[PDB]
């Protein structure tokens, strides 16, 4: 847990129905190693007749 | 009558009489066309770049 | 629908417009018949009555 | 509200197709979403299966007689197409009487 | 009916071959959760502490 | 605050060309997918990184 | 489904466990082999064409090895329970129309921004018992959902009577109040449905929804009438359609990657996954490191899938073999 | 209103973050009470490890 939290995280908020998102990758200003990566997608198509 | 290559899938096909679209589609001479002007962007109000 | 309601209509059109349309783009023109225009009038009337 | 094709009647007055609301353009698509499709150079064909006389064209003598009987026929054909890219840009709420 | 249809445009093709157009959609995603385990691999029930 | 990103790629992707069996698409900031003519895979990873 | 590879994966199907490299007769047959020194491990798999062997696993460069019971891989179908808010009114008020909104978040696209709304409504009457309300509303919801004007099955509708309290009564667009004869209905159940799956073109995906309610004027104030309570799921989609696509993918790491892009000029690939069968999964991670200056690691994954009866029998024997053959200690699931 | 990042949904429709009432710039400060901090030359460091 980042953000200074000390009491933890309730059991709820960690259940089947819970959805997440990417914020950022924070790193040191001293001796910083690598973090992160990127992501891709792809489309679809449709049809017709006469 | 047989396979020469190791991964050869096609064989020699032959027919005699009245020819149909089924004939031409079964010997890979029929293809759906691609309408390139036609295009569909799925409609949504993108709350990104906000 | 068995009974046309303007309540259901305004909900659907708003929810749709929210997720897909800008506030400057939520004009909806309905093509219908004279008897539908009367059904529409009747319901708008029952509405302001509230 | 054409009473010819629309044959089902609403009890509260008239043709049940008038009690029908349709938003055909939910937004502006910048591209036609509904259009009539047509084929180039292979549209309607026309021919005559006649014998000795053709009232259609007005021909009196036939060198190539299809049949002996004194009759003329006319055949026409056409190919059609119509596309709706995304029906999600179309809203329509319909009376149930017109369903099944 | 002629007017209804003549209100729409028309587009030419070259044949009676089935045509297909591409459909590109949306990108931004949001990942659900399956479960959560403590530091010892035991799963956290909803009637559990932080 | 400090932020870092990384991304790995294989050399085979150099001057690599894509067989456009389905349109190759970028992801935009808005959240909409946009068709692209490019055939190089490096074009797309470059975009996703920034 | 395309997935994330640390840098590579490989999948071999454990359709049968053989004690020797000689007993490999039928496809799927697999045997784990490792020296007595327990210095290197590999699997010999009976391929359909012939006989193959996995990469060699240095038992000191193994990072994690763990099984999976196919129950953590069955996506559970979330079902709501709709009821009348007893704090607004335990019964339907006559002249109010009870509309119900079903919001769908991923309809055709991938985003939450691509959302879609169906509805369901009933105008109440005098002496309309709550059971009658759930009935009429269930038909309204089912008819607008399961009609012949929906490109996908969005939702499934069920009812429950106080007598059973566990049996879910189906309600489709083909059901009528003449069939729903009970008088003790307590709620309206609303599941999500499993969408169409194609092996390597359409992956396993769902449409998640939320029953949102509209207000009714009870005395003089606008108030929601319902309670969209989430209850424990009872229906899951098994692992089949998920493992098969993983297999479809992990067989381009050691095979044909085109898989159709030249239709008649294709190399047909035979697969050993039967969608409809449920597979436990064993997954081993490990790396290869060079000699002197090539200390950069090369992490590698090797996946194994065995069908799952209720007892996890096929994967518990496979694990016992690998443990006795490699000295590892993998937990029998 | 962004539905991707905002996950909790309100009983009355939409994301619970749309129901958030915020007054920025109370009163009038001679200088900006909120600004983005950058550094003079360039804190953008790119490198390839290939
Ligand atoms: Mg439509």
């Amino acid at each position: 847990l980042m953000g200074g939290n000390t009491q933890g995280v309730p059991a709820e908020r960690l259940q089947q129905g819970e959805r997440f998102s990417i914020e950022f990758a924070p790193v040191e200003k001293e001796l910083s190693r690598k973090v992160g990566d990127v992501r891709f997608t792809s489309p679809v198509s449709m049809r017709n007749e006469w | 009558a047989g396979k020469l290559g190791k991964f050869q899938m096609l064989g020699f096909q032959h027919w005699k009489g009245l020819t149909s679209d089924n004939h031409l589609g079964a010997i890979f001479q029929q293809a759906p066309q691609k309408a390139t002007n036609l295009m569909v962007q799925l409609l949504a109000f993108y709350r990104g770049k906000s | 629908y068995n009974t046309f309601s303007l309540k259901l209509l305004e909900d659907a059109l708003y929810e749709l417009s929210a997720s897909k349309l800008a506030m400057d783009d939520r004009l909806f023109v309905i093509k219908t018949g004279e008897r539908g225009a009367i059904q529409f009038h009747k319901e708008v009337l029952k509405t302001v009555s509230g | 509200d054409d009473p010819v094709r629309n044959k089902i009647l609403h009890p509260m007055g008239g043709v049940a197709f008038s009690y029908r609301y349709d938003i055909w353009y939910i937004g502006t698509m910048d591209q036609p979403n509904i259009f009539k499709c047509k084929i180039k150079g292979d549209n309607e064909y026309r021919g005559y299966q006649w014998g000795i006389r053709n009232p259609f064209t007005g021909q009196k003598g036939n060198p190539y007689m299809s049949f002996d009987e004194d009759s003329a026929v006319i055949h026409r054909m056409a190919t059609l197409g119509v596309c709706v890219l995304d029906p999600t840009r179309t809203m329509s709420l319909i009376p149930a009487i017109l369903q099944g | 009916l002629d007017t209804f249809l003549n209100s729409f445009p028309t587009r030419e093709f070259e044949d009676d071959n089935e045509y297909y157009w591409d459909v590109i959609g949306s990108s931004r995603r949001n990942i659900p959760l399956v479960e959560a385990r403590d530091e010892n691999g035991v799963v956290v029930a909803a009637n559990a502490a932080n | 605050t400090t932020i870092r990103i990384q991304h790995k790629v294989a050399g085979n992707k150099l001057n690599k060309k894509l067989a456009m069996g389905i349109p190759m698409v970028r992801n935009l900031e808005s959240g909409k997918q946009v068709k692209d003519t490019a055939n190089m895979w490096m074009h797309y990873v470059d975009w996703e990184v920034e | 489904m395309v997935i994330s590879i640390n840098q590579v994966r490989q999948l071999y199907v454990a359709k049968a466990l053989k004690a020797n490299t000689a007993a490999l007769t039928t496809a799927g047959d697999i045997v784990p082999k490792a020296d007595t020194a327990k210095t290197t491990l590999y699997f010999q798999s009976m391929s359909p064409a012939g006989i193959v062997a996995s990469d060699k696993i240095n038992l000191k460069h193994v990072l994690y090895a763990k099984a999976t019971p196919s129950e953590a891989l069955a996506h559970k179908l979330v079902r709501y329970s709709v009821t009348l808010d007893a704090d607004v009114s335990a019964t339907p008020v006559a002249g109010q129309n009870y509309i119900l909104r079903l919001a769908f978040r991923q309809y055709i696209g991938l985003s939450e921004e691509d959302q879609y709304f169906k509805y369901g409504e009933v105008i109440a009457r005098s002496g309309m018992t709550a059971s009658d309300f759930y009935k009429k509303m269930a038909i309204s919801l089912a008819k607008n959902l399961e009609n012949k004007t929906e490109s996908t099955p969005l939702v499934n509708i069920y009812l429950i009577s106080a007598a059973a309290a566990s049996t879910d009564v189906p309600v489709t667009s083909a059901t009528k109040e003449s069939d729903l004869t009970a008088t003790d209905y307590n709620q309206i159940i609303i599941e999500e449905t499993e969408q169409p799956w194609v092996l390597g073109m359409m992956p396993q995906a769902f449409i998640p929804f939320t029953p949102q309610f509209l207000t009714i004027t009870v005395d003089g104030e606008d108030r929601l009438w319902g309670v969209a309570t989430v209850v424990t799921p009872t229906k899951t989609v098994p692992d089949g359609h998920l493992i098969a696509d993983l297999e479809y993918f992990c067989m381009g790491a050691r095979g044909d990657i085109y898989r159709g892009m030249g239709y008649p000029n294709i190399i047909k690939t035979t697969y050993l996954v039967d969608p409809g069968a449920v597979y436990d999964v064993l997954d081993i991670h490990y790396f290869y490191t060079g000699s002197n200056e090539s200390v950069q690691k090369s992490e590698k994954t090797i996946t194994l899938v065995a069908v799952d009866d209720g007892s996890h029998t096929a994967m518990n024997a496979l694990i016992g073999a690998i443990n006795t053959a490699s000295g590892l200690t993998i937990a029998t699931l």
